[PDB]
Parts: structure tokens; sequence; C-alpha cells
């Protein structure tokens, strides 16, 4: 909402959960679930 | 001894100290940067003499500052140990000829150390082509000569200000800590009876939060800071407490929007101020901080600690208390007072060495950034010092500084005074300095601390008045960088032969005498009462033995350009400024004669110029020629001094060098062998001596104009060589490559009569306006032939290759002789820019004689265009038939307030016909006898120093005793005037008219280039107005006040046609030209194209701009 | 532009899917293409 | 020329002034130096 | 032999204004110059030089001399 | 990396350069930089052509193509009203 | 309420709709007024308007591409934000925040940046213009005139 939207974008990224191996392979399995469905 | 020509001196007082090297400000600085043999000789000489001197060269310091850097694991590192230089691959003339940069390769020894493997890779790596300063004191880049001017800048340190607010009705104090590069913090006390801190002026806060965020908590703050009511009021009104709480408070205040973190805030505060990398305070900053705050032996180099900020708190609250004398925190007793930003101890000059060091440091920082990016994406055991480092940012930064930067300026080569002034100027503009828009009255004012450090007279008189000043004649430079000045030490009233150079700081705690103070037979003061200056520039005197430092010369205040003027002490300061500002614009003439009257330092102002050829080693002359001087030295070596003849300077004037030594005469070291431009006999000579007659003459010298004889045209007195350079090149474009050739299409054979076989004009071919110099033919233009042109071509027959005549032609209003041609070819080994194939340079030289409209000037700021070149017989001649060579309006000197030039013409007359004073038993006669100006042959040059000159009594007495010329009867009466006849009428003028010999200069504001006219020429592209410029056949701008004046006359039609018909109406200009040529009346005007551009611009900002007439839309 | 006779021009009407109708000229000797853009919305 | 108007230009006015869509960002060809089709500088 | 040869105050007292005088003389000079550009077309509404004419001068000189002589008048439309 | 360098090839320059021309020209730039850091001197275009196995005229053509335009509105100096845009005919 | 009524009542009496404060289309300067002229040596010089229009067109094309497929809301919102900021920079480079510099030395001059000041059309090319049939040289005094 202020100047330098690069800072705003970086905060808009936020505290997303970083994925350890089983988490992203489970997420990829859910991607396949949704896509084949 | 015999180095200088004979010049009779009117100096009454002696000079114990001679003027130092005029080029020290450039050459010494660049030798410091290079660390060459001269610099190490200087540092060892100063070490054995005990003088303060930097022991670190400008490049070894910048390389040791780049510490061995580590990765995030702290494993591998690189280190630049030693730097060395190689001899340059090109000579100076070779660089000056083929558009090269005078540079030498720079080599450094670099090692690559990894602790885990224990591996060291020592290697030598090419860092870039390093430009070198010549001995002349200039940089030769891209074939041109550019010099770098020294830059005035605020000294880093602690600054302390006092102000009063009308609304507050109380005194407010301000504290600043400005570093060399880091962030700046601002402080102020009792804005509303509370004290605060600004961190880059971001958010509101207090001082106590900064203190608690630092290493001290509450109890020591309330203990040590125990005698100031306002600050403890601030402490008690502050609600927060605790170190971590204050740290999170400053973290959220500086950058809101993120949760507080202790490690992040601590690292941010360490990096903002306490980081050795991002707050590299220079040696000057640390020195000034420990001087002002009294910090005893703080780290000589390094970043500030908390103790510096605490001492700033001490000083600010002590100043707000009102007392001025207290002991410094962690130190001795100091003084407490506010200081202004205009004091010259707060101003430091960035010379050429420090500027180039800063640019190389920026390039090295970019290189470290690139390599730090490189190591993180590179594997170990495969990194070579030749590989990981990249020298591209370093050379990019160096070439960005030397080209297109406001400090690296195009060298003015009008005459040697212009060169010396350019190399001696100090600039306040440029990056890291004060801009012209940001300037104010306070900075421009002459400070009382400028005496001996900067010239108060000479400065540009334009919009940037006083922003750019010239260094004083005796001014030296600190190792730190402040401007020093010499003084003669005084002990118990017996002045000694010892000199100490004082900054703008020691000049306050001492009291300074004058060099004009009288002395007895010994070195004691002749009079107890002496006129002195003290701290703050107050001129109050003190009697008896109370002084402790005397000046070395009365010429200490003035620059080198200002000190040339004789009888400066009789001139006004404004006209002195104008006179010193036009002597850098005078051209050199065909053969120049040294001024008959002038300051005796004129020899030193051209001997120290590098253009005058001086002996490298003492010896005897073997052969002389107009092209070379060959001297066989005493040791037996042979050296030939090549002399530039009729070369072109940067301003177009010739730089030819005459020979003054004989065939077999003795030469000592430093003796002038060949004169430079505007020099006679090694003495400096800008203009001519002309016989002046101060009288109005039929109104042709009305309003500061000049009348002069044809005797200055037919005797070739005031004329100069003007070499003009303009070139064209041949390039391979999309259609094809244009060629230089002979077969110019559709032109008579007589036009191409003076061409060579390859399409080059002959050397020595007289050229005029519109003539052909080199014949270049455009390979192809778009062919859309009309049937009329087709049948005309069928009638006459046209050449089968379709080419367009875009060959190089002489511009309008230019005449000259082709004196030299230079041809460059891509097919040869010569380097060329990409795309081009042939490049030709043609020099044309004309001997411009004096004429109407030329601008002449004296030395005292008198100036004027030339209105009439009279015949010789029309001039008012003297009693013996000698016509005057120049006629001046005497109305100028009372209003302009420069009666020093009348003294100058009287002394010029005395120096023409010598005087014989011997045994006259008078005071001035005795003074001239003891000085030596008693037996003077006719014609010998006289010398009046700038503040020791000949007095009025001496001029009157010498006017009484001039040597006779004919009939045993001197011509000028003791009143200073002579009975002047008339040329046109013949009857004598009624009363005697002042005559004399004033040095008259010829300015470079010439008339042969100022003339410019337009009928229909080139037009601008974005808007259809005619473009501007002399070389581009432009039109004079008809500004806003012009339109106001035409509205005021009520002349609607003239204004309307000047705005529509004669510009920016594409359907109007061509029709009007057709109507004029055909003879019919001028058509009605249309609508200017710029208004249509306005409509199209507004219509694109979503503004529905529509023009509707009475009936409807358009 | 004096005495020059212009080429004969014919009017061909182009209609898009959105119903926009515009008139633009073609040369008589020039071939008439069935594919063109829309002056209003750029549709086929 | 009797009166010179101004106002907000709605999208209908912009489309009325316009003669096409500048769909592509490039300006001129890099070898033949000819203006591009349906881009900037479009002929 | 110059611009000042027609006395200006005579013109002012002959026409009682200054800007009307200049547009008046300019229109007359344009008509004269268009008469010289007729190329023998013999147009009736274009009047030649009333006062005696030199071989080469500007038509504005003829206009000022004619109106200084006072043999020509006008009316406002 | 592929999409970023494709977008940089497609949109960064004002005059559009195709991606294969961009990769050719910046490969030539990087090997020219390698030559400069190797022998410490500016190489002749013939050497760079023969060490890359293209014709020298092709090298001249591609380094003529690989140029960045200068904006029309560059100030000339101390004067502010005089711009670079009014100097061209 | 006084300022609000002095602004709102403009839209009541006048017939122009207030839709135009937020826009869907951006008109372009004709190519001569934002030229790209050939120079000597093969160099090219272009106005900054062409660069700003190129930025707007690139971002509009990228936004169209994101709307073509299924994209996350953060990415689409950021694309629309950079599109809006590029259009703002085209209409006023330097009005808000750090101006779009470009080469790294000076900010690009927008449409308004040449409708304003000593370098604008109103003060440098409309009230005062260059003229043909003009000349200049130094002056001398002549008593014989």
């Amino acid at each position: 909402a202020t100047a330098d939207p690069v800072k705003d974008y970086l905060k808009q990224i936020g505290k997303v959960p970083l994925l350890n191996a089983e988490q992203e392979v489970e997420l990829a399995k859910r991607i396949e679930a949704g896509l084949f469905a | 001894a015999s180095t200088a020509p004979l010049r009779i001196s009117f100096a009454k007082i002696k000079e114990p100290l001679e003027v130092p090297n005029l080029l020290a400000l450039q050459t010494e600085s660049f030798d410091w940067l290079l660390g060459n043999d001269a610099w190490k000789a200087r540092v060892e000489s100063a070490l054995e003499s005990g003088q303060d001197v930097p022991t670190k060269s400008g490049l070894e310091e910048i390389f040791e500052e780049i510490s061995p850097i580590e990765d995030f694991s702290g494993s591998m590192s690189l280190t630049f140990r030693d730097h060395r230089f190689e001899p340059p691959k090109n000579s100076i003339d070779e660089c000056k000829d083929r558009d090269f940069t005078y540079a030498a390769p720079l080599f450094v020894t670099a090692e690559f150390t990894n602790n885990e493997t224990g591996e060291i890779k020592s290697q030598t790596v090419f860092m870039g082509d390093f430009p070198l300063m010549t001995n002349k004191g200039t940089f030769v880049i891209n074939g041109t000569e550019r010099v770098v001017v020294s830059q005035l800048v605020r000294s880093p340190g602690v600054y302390f200000d006092s102000s009063i607010d009308k609304t507050s009705d109380k005194d407010i104090f301000s504290a600043k800590i400005i570093p060399s590069r880091g962030a700046w913090l601002e402080m102020e006390i009792d804005k509303r009876d509370m004290v605060g801190v600004r961190i880059d002026r971001k958010r509101k806060q207090s001082v106590t939060v900064l203190l608690k965020a630092l290493g001290w908590t509450t109890e020591q703050i309330l203990e040590e800071f125990g005698e100031y009511e306002s600050m403890r009021a601030t402490l008690e009104k502050d609600h927060t407490q605790g170190q971590d709480d204050a740290l999170l408070d400053i973290y959220r205040k500086l950058r809101p929007g993120e949760p507080p973190t202790r490690e992040a805030a601590q690292t941010l505060l360490e990096n903002l101020y306490f980081n050795p990398k991002r707050y590299d305070l220079a040696k000057v900053g640390r020195y000034k901080v420990n001087k002002k705050l009294g910090a005893d032996e703080p780290l000589d180099a390094g970043v500030l600690t908390t103790d510096d900020v605490i001492a700033t708190i001490k000083y600010l609250v002590k100043l707000h208390a009102g007392e001025t004398e207290t002991v410094g925190e962690s130190g001795r007793e100091i003084v407490v007072e506010t200081d202004d930003i205009d004091h010259f101890g707060n101003r430091r000059i960035r010379n050429v060495g420090e500027l180039i060091q800063n640019q190389v440091r920026t390039g090295l920082a970019r290189m470290e950034r690139v390599v730090r990016e490189r190591m993180t994406t590179q594997d170990v055991e495969a990194i070579t010092p030749q590989t990981l480092i990249n020298i591209r940012p370093v050379v990019a930064s160096i070439k960005e500084f030397f080209g297109t930067s406001q400090l690296s300026q195009f060298m003015d080569q009008n005459n040697p005074l212009s060169g010396l002034t350019h190399k001696r100027r100090l600039n306040a503009l440029g990056p890291g300095g004060l801009s012209r828009e940001r300037a104010g009255f306070e900075v421009r004012d002459v400070h009382p601390s400028h005496y001996g450090r900067m010239c108060p007279i000479e400065t540009p008189e334009g919009p940037n008045i006083g922003l750019i000043g010239s260094l004083a004649s005796y001014g030296r430079i600190n190792p730190f960088g402040f401007i020093e000045t010499p003084y003669r030490k005084v002990v118990e009233g017996q002045v000694t032969d010892d000199v100490d150079y004082l900054t703008a700081d020691e000049e306050d705690r001492f009291v300074i005498a004058q060099a004009n103070a009288a002395l007895g037979d010994d070195m004691r003061f002749a009079e107890a009462r002496v006129l002195v200056r003290r701290r703050g520039g107050e001129v109050d005197y003190v009697p008896g033995d109370d002084v402790d430092y005397m000046d070395v010369s009365p010429r200490q205040m003035v620059s080198v350009a200002t000190a040339m003027i004789p009888f400066l002490e009789h001139d006004d300061a404004n006209r002195a400024l104008m006179g010193a500002n036009m002597m850098r614009q005078a051209v050199p003439l065909i053969k120049s004669e040294s001024p008959l009257v002038g300051t005796g330092m004129e020899y030193r102002s051209a001997a120290d110029a590098g253009d005058v050829v001086k002996a490298e080693k003492a010896g005897v002359v073997q052969e002389v020629s107009a092209d070379y001087i060959t001297t066989t030295n005493d040791d037996g070596t042979y050296i030939t001094y090549r002399l530039a003849k009729f070369s072109r300077s940067n301003q177009g004037t010739s730089v030819n060098q005459k020979v003054i030594v004989a065939e077999g005469d003795r030469i000592i070291e430093g003796q002038v062998l060949a004169d430079g431009p505007a020099t006679e006999n090694g003495e400096m000579a800008l203009g001519k001596n002309l016989l002046v007659a101060f009288m109005p003459w039929e109104g042709h010298n009305y309003e500061d104009a000049i009348i002069l004889s044809q005797r200055l045209v037919q005797d070739d007195v005031l004329s100069s060589i003007h070499i003009e350079e303009h070139e064209v090149d041949a390039r391979d474009t999309k259609l094809g490559p244009e060629e230089i050739t002979r077969d110019i299409p559709n032109v008579s054979e007589e036009v191409l009569a003076d061409l060579d076989e390859r399409g080059i004009i002959r050397i020595g071919a007289e050229v005029v306006a519109g003539d052909i110099l080199v014949g270049k033919v455009t390979p192809k233009g778009e062919t859309e032939l009309t049937p009329e042109e087709r049948l005309l071509r069928a009638i006459f027959g046209e050449k089968a290759r379709e080419v367009r005549d875009t060959s190089l032609k002489v511009p309008h209003g230019e005449i000259g002789k082709v004196i030299g041609v230079r041809v460059f070819d891509r097919e040869e080994g010569d380097e060329l820019p990409p795309g081009v194939n042939q490049l030709v340079r043609v020099y044309v030289a004309q001997k411009r004689k004096i004429t109407d409209g030329d601008k002449l000037a004296g030395r005292h700021g008198n100036k004027g265009v030339i209105s009439k070149i009279n015949p010789i017989e029309d001039m008012p001649f003297l009693e013996d038939g000698t016509p005057v060579d120049i006629i001046l309006n005497p109305l100028a000197v009372p209003s302009r307030m420069n009666p020093g030039q009348v003294l100058e013409i009287h002394l010029g007359w005395l120096a023409s016909r010598g005087w014989d004073v011997s045994g006259l038993a008078e005071e001035w006669a005795q003074r001239l006898q003891v000085i030596g100006a008693d037996k003077v042959e006719p014609g010998t040059n006289v010398a009046t120093p700038v503040f020791d000159g000949a007095r009025e009594d001496e001029l009157a007495g010498l006017l009484q005793h001039t040597i006779p010329n004919r009939d045993g009867e001197r011509m000028v009466l003791p009143s200073g005037k002579a009975r002047l006849f008339d040329g046109r009428s013949g009857e004598p003028f009624p009363e005697p008219i002042s005559v004399g010999y004033m040095y008259i200069l010829k300015l470079h504001h010439l008339v042969d280039d100022k003339l410019h006219a337009r009928s229909t020429g080139p037009y601008s592209m974005i808007t259809q107005q005619p473009l501007g410029g002399k070389a581009q056949f432009g039109g004079q701008r008809f500004g806003e006040m012009e339109v106001w004046a035409l509205e005021a006359y009520g002349a609607a039609y003239a204004l309307q046609e000047l705005l529509t018909i004669k510009s920016d109406d594409v359907t109007g200009r061509v029709k009007v030209y057709e109507a004029i040529v055909k003879g019919e009346n001028i058509p009605e005007p249309g609508i200017p194209e710029s208004f249509k551009v306005l409509i199209k611009e507004m219509q694109s900002l979503c503004l529905n701009v529509e023009v509707l007439s009475s009936d409807g839309m358009s | 532009d004096r005495g020059i006779d212009l080429a004969p021009r014919q009017a061909v009407e182009y209609a898009c899917e959105k119903g926009h109708r515009f008139e633009m000229p073609f040369s008589v000797e020039a071939e008439i293409p069935p594919e063109w853009e829309c002056k209003v919305c750029g549709a086929q | 020329f009797d009166e010179l108007r101004i106002g907000l230009a709605t999208a209908d006015d912009i489309r009325q002034w316009s003669h096409g869509e500048v769909k592509k960002p490039e300006t001129i060809n890099y070898r033949t130096l000819k203006p591009e089709k349906d881009g900037l500088f479009c002929e | 032999e110059g611009i000042i040869n027609p006395p200006i105050d005579e013109l002012l007292e002959a026409t009682d204004s200054k800007y009307s005088l200049v547009i008046y003389a300019a229109k007359r000079a344009r008509q004269i110059n268009a008469y010289y550009s007729q190329l023998g077309e013999g147009l009736l509404e274009y009047v030649g030089p009333l006062v005696d004419t030199h071989v080469h001068e500007k038509p504005l000189s003829i206009a000022l001399r004619e109106i200084n002589a006072g043999l020509l008048t006008s009316e406002a439309i | 990396r592929q999409a970023i360098t494709r977008a940089m090839a497609d949109q960064a320059r004002t005059i559009r350069i195709p991606v294969h021309m961009v990769e050719v020209i910046n490969k030539l730039a990087r090997v020219q930089r390698q030559m400069l850091q190797d022998l410490g001197r500016e190489p002749t275009p013939e050497e760079l052509a023969k060490e890359l196995d293209m014709t020298p005229e092709k090298v001249i053509e591609v380094q003529k193509y690989g140029r960045e335009p200068i904006s029309l509105h560059t100030p000339l100096g101390e004067d502010g009203d005089s711009e670079f845009g009014d100097l061209i005919e | 309420a006084l300022k609000r009524l002095k602004v709102v009542s403009a839209f009541l009496q006048t017939s122009n709709s207030p839709k135009g404060m937020v826009l869907d289309c951006v008109p372009v300067i004709p190519p001569d007024l934002r030229p790209m002229v050939q120079l000597d040596g093969g160099r090219f010089a272009t106005s900054d308007l062409n660069d700003l229009y190129r930025r707007v067109i690139n971002r509009n094309n990228r936004l169209k591409r994101l709307l073509d497929l299924g994209a996350p809301e953060i990415i689409v919102n950021n694309e629309k934000r950079m599109l809006q900021e590029a259009v703002d920079a085209l209409f006023d480079n330097g009005r808000r925040g750090r101006p779009v510099t470009g080469p790294g030395n000076r900010p690009l001059k927008s449409l308004s940046d040449m409708l304003k000041g000593k370098q604008g059309r109103f003060r440098q090319n409309l009230l005062g213009k260059r003229v043909d049939y003009s000349a200049r040289s130094v002056i001398v005094v002549g008593p014989q005139l």
C-alpha cells in the first residue's frame, strides 16, 4: 500500500510453510489426485 | 640567476620564501596515488625532516583496505598483497594523435588462501589500464587532454550548530555527526524543552532510548549525567525501560510492519553505525572527532564506538548548559562552542588522488560483490586467482570517472594562465558536493579564514559566483587534506628565518602580523604598534612584542592569475574579479611581447606551465631549428626537445613554440629553451603594449568601446593563428559503404580542381565557404524519379551509379589554408570505431586580423568591442609625430572605479623611455637607489609586485626625470599628461590628454564566429520549430519577454507572423518562401504545429480536448 | 496532386460477430480478401 | 477556434480516436529497420 | 531616401488613429503588390500605383506616399 | 532460468532480438571477456572470429546489432533547458 | 462538505460521466512525437514514452496470459498492481515513490513531465519559439547613423 512494492510483495509472500520431503511428495500426490479427478 | 629576463623590480620588501611549485596540487597528489619513486623520496625526505606525511600509497592503502574476505563458512580467502606498474605501451604523442588514452597496465600480486585445504595460490593478475598524469599535470584520454579539478567538501566529523526560533523564543542547539560514507545521525536539544535524536530523520524518538539500546542501562545514565535538568526531564517523561525493550522500540520505529527480533535489531544497529565496512570513517573524520571531542588517542583508523556518541551527548548538553570551558570526556580540557559550516577548517579539498581512489574503491566494491556472488556458486579445488575475479567493474568505474564526470573537465588551452588556473581551481560542485541549485549566500561569502588558502578575487562571475574558487599562490595541502599556508615564526619580537605552515585551525589560537610591517636594521620590529588579525578575522591591532607569526609575502592572499595584475591595490574588487576572469580568455598572438609593466612573478607563471620547453639536464646547445633543439649535456648524453609547431589546442588557437637559445650558448637545469604560446623569452606574454590616449574621440569610443589604429593591422600587432578542425568518416551502412573518391556527381570540374587522386584536398589549398575538402559519396538514396526528372535525365544522361552528394564541405563564413590532413583506414593497422572504414581529418588555419566587433580588454577589468579601425594619420599624434595606437573613453575609470590602470599607463610610459635618477637626494630617489630602479635603459620591463608596487610619489618623480628622446626635451609633462595634436583637424586639442602604454589583451570572444544568420535551415524533429546553434545554422530564440514587448506595442500582425509564418507552420513556411521568390504577397498563416503537438499530448492523457468553432466541431 | 487521376475505389462492407459494421475502400484491380479485422473491437 | 473544450475522455472516446490495438511491445526490426506489424510504431 | 521621409504626424492627423493607419497602409500595400503580380491579367478591382513610381521599391512606400498625399479614403464595413 | 533468460531476450531491449541471436551475442560477449582476462589486451575481431569459427564480418554484424539505444532526453550539461532532443534534424 | 460539494456538483451540471476517473484503455502518442531516430554510427535514440509504453504493454500481455490459465490470486494481484503502477508511471513518473529510473542516472520523463515547467510545451515551445529570418552578432557604436 506504500512505496517500494518489492517490500510489499516480499511481505505478501508471508510465512508460507516450507516443505520437507514427505510434505511435498504428499502435496504432489494430492496434485495428481485433483488432476486425474 | 640568468634564468629570467631582465625586469626592473619596484619591490621594497624582501621575500624569505619563494613561491612553491604551481603544479604540486596535481602532480604531488597523483604521485601519492601511484606510490612512485618521487613519492617515496618525498616521504623519506619528510621522515628524515620530521614533517608529517602519509606512509601509505594511494593504491597499497586501497588494496590493504580490501581485507581477506571469507565465505559463510570462513574457509577460503583471497588477498591482494602488492601492486606494481609497467611502462606504458604508447608514448604521450602517440596517445594524443590516434585518440588513445595515456595509460599503463596495472599488475597486482594476489594469493588465494583456503584454510581447510591449506592451499595458497599466489598469482599476478592484470587489473586494468591505469591512466597516468603527465608531468604537465594533465590526463590524456581518448586523444584529448582533460584535467581533474580539486573538490571542496565538508570535512567528516562532528558538527555543532546553534539556532533561534521565533515561535519558540529560545535558543535551539543542533548536533550532527556526518561520516565519510556511512549514515548520518542528527541531534537537537530543547525543541520544546526536550532533547531528541534523528536516525536518518525517520521517526520521532528520544535520546534515552538510544542510550538504553546501547551498552549502558539506566543507573549509569542517571549517575554520570548528573547536572542537566532538561535531559533528566526527558528521562523521567520516557515510559519505556530495559535494553531489549529499547532495542525493539527503535527496531519498530525505524522499520515498522515486521515483528521485533533481538538478533535482527542488534545486527541492523551494528551494520548501520558500528560496521567497519559500511561506516569506514576516513582518517580526517577520526582526526576531527578526536580534536573536537578531545578523545585522547582513539583508534587512529576505525569505526566509531559508543564512547564517541557519549562524548557527543556530553558536548551537546554542556553547550546547552551555557558554559564554554570544560574537560573533554576521556581526555583533557577542551573548549565548548558552536562552529559554522563556512569556516575553512571545516572545508577539505578532495584532490585528484583522493577522487581517483574513491572511484577505484567503488569499482573494487562492485568487483567484490561480483566475486562474492561467484564463490557461492563455485566449487573448491577448482578456483584460480586468474578466474574468479573480474576487472570489468574497475575499468568501467575508471572510464566513468574520466569521461562524462563534472570533475574531469575539458582542459582550457587558451593560454598558459588558463591552464594554470584550471589546474589550480577548487570546485564545490560535482558528486558528493554542494550543487548550484542547493547553494546559498552563506557558502559563497568570503570567509576570514580564506586568507592564504583561497583567492578572494578570481571566481566565475556567472550563476555560480563564489562556488568555484582558485587556490592561493602559497597554499599547500595537508596529508589529511586541508589547505595550509606558510607563516614566518616570531620569537620575542625577533623574527627568524623559520617557516611553519598553518591550517585554518592554528590560525585562530595565534595572532598574525603583516608582511607590510616595518623592520629595522635587525629583524626587530621598527614600530611597536603593528596592524594584526586574530581569531574570527578581527583586524584589531596590538603594540609591542605580542605577535607570534608573520606572513611570508603580501602576495599570500591572491592566486596566480590575480597576482599578475600590477597596481591591484588601487583597483576595485569587482573590476579585479573581471580582470582576473578575462585573462584566462585572452588568445596568444603571432609573436608575443612580455608586458612592459607587470608583476615580477610572470616568469614563474609560465615556467611552471608545462608547455614551455625546459631543460631536463644542464648542458650546451649543439644545433637549433624551428622543429627541434638538440642539446649535448655535460655527462655526454644527447637529447632533442621536439617543439610543437602550429598544432591545435582544445579551443582552436595555435600552440607554436619559438626558439630563444643561441647555437652554442650555455644551458643550466630548468632554463627555458623554447618559448610556449603567449610567452617571450621564457616570460609570460598574453597581449600587446599599446599607446593609450584617454579622451573621447568623436563618439567612436562611446560607452566602453575601443578605437585603434590601422598601425595594429599593417604591422601585424594584434593577430592570431586559428586552426579549426572538422572531420568526416566513411561507414558501411545497410545499403552499402560510402567511399572517399574524386568523381563527385553533377558538379563542375573546376570545383574538384584542388583534389588529390584519393579524394583529399591538397596541403596548402586556399578554401572558402562551400568549397570541397574531401569527396565522400553516399552509396544509395531512395529513387522515386518523377517523369519530369526522368525526361531531363534522358536529355542529359546521368551517371549509372546512384550516389548522393554528402561530401564534407567548409561551413558558411569560414576561410583558411589546409595545413594538415590525417587519413585513417580500416584496412590498415590503425584502429577505428565499429562500422566505419575510412576516417579523414583536415585542419584549416586562418590568420585572423583585428577588425570591427573584436573584443579587447586590459588587465584591470576594462573591456570593450572595437568600433573603428582608424587610419594612421587620423590618430591624435604626440609632439614628435607618434600616433597613439588605441583611444579610450576616460568616462570609464571613475564610475567603474579602477584608477589602477591610469597608474599602469603612467608606469608604462616610464618603462618605455627610461629614467636617470642619481644623487637627487630625495626620499623616492633614495628608495629607488637602494632598490635598484635608478638607472634604467629605455624599453626595459618594470616589475611592480601586486602589493609592493611603485608609489604615487615615485611615478610623479620619474615623470619629472625621464630620459630625453630628441631635441633634449621630454615629452610628457610632470602632470602625467602630454600635449596631444589632432589628425583629422590638425589644430592641437585644447588641453593635454593622458598618454601611456597599457597592456591590451585580445579576448577569445571573437567576431568572426559570433556572426550567425538564418533564412531557412535545419528544423527540429519532435516539433517543427527551427533548431538552434551556430554550427547548425539555427535561428535566434524569440523568448517570452519578446512576445510581451510585441503585445505592448500592440503589433498583432508582426507577433502573429513571428509565431506562425516564420516557424512551426509546415504548410506556411514553404508557401511563404514560394510567395517571396515568385514576388507575390505573403499568404495567410495557418496553425502552428506545436499547438497540434500540445493537442495530441493532452488527448493521450485521457483529456477530451476538442476544438469547436461557432458552427460546430472544428 | 494536380491533374493526377485517382484509382477507382469500391465499397466493401465487413461485418463481425459482434454486429459492428464499417465501410472501408478497396481498389478495383486489387483482390478482395474475405478476412479482415474490425475497426471497432478488432474481431474477425 | 471560437471555443476550445476539455473534459474526461471515456473509453468510447479513446476507441474513437484510436485506429487499432498496439498488441505487441516491440518497435522496429533489428536488421531491416522496418516498423513492425500490429506492434509499436505500426504502419 | 528612408523610412522617416513620410512625416508620421501628417498620417496621424490624416486618419486620427495609429493601428487603423497601419492596417490601412498594409492593406493598400498588399493590393499594390498584388497589382504588380497580375502578370498582365488586367483585373479591374486591383488598382495600380497612384503616385509616380521608381523602377524598384517596396509597395509599402507607394502606400505611405499615397496616403500622405491625402487623395485616398476608406470606410468601415 | 530458461523462462527468465527467454523473457530477458524477448522484452528487455527496446528493439526486439530473437532468443538465438541473444544467446549467440552474449556467448560472444562472455568469450570476449574471457579473452580479455586471459591475455590482458583487446583482441582483434579476426582472432575472436577464428576461435569461434564464424566469419569476421558476421562478428562485426552481431556486435553492431548488440547495442543499447540512448534516451532522447539526456541533459547536455550545466544548462537545463537545452536538451539532446532539440539538436537532431 | 464544502470541498466535496464543490467537486461533486461539477459532475451534476456538466454532461461528462465520472466513469473516466478509472480507465480501461490507454491511448498512445503518434510515433513522430515519440520518435526513434537513426544517428551516425548506427546508434539509436528513442523517447522515454516508447519505453513506458513498452513496459505497460509487456505487463498487460503478461496479465492477459495469467488470466488465460488458472493462476493463484497473489500472482494475479501482483501482476495487476505492477500494471497499475506502470500506467501510473506512464502518466506521472515520479509522482509516487521512487520513479522508474531506467539507465540508472535520471528518471524517465512521462507525458506530464513534458507538459510542465521550463521544459514543458506551454513554456518552451508555445509562448516562445525559435524563428526563421533571424540573425545575431556583436554590436558597435556608429555616430554616423
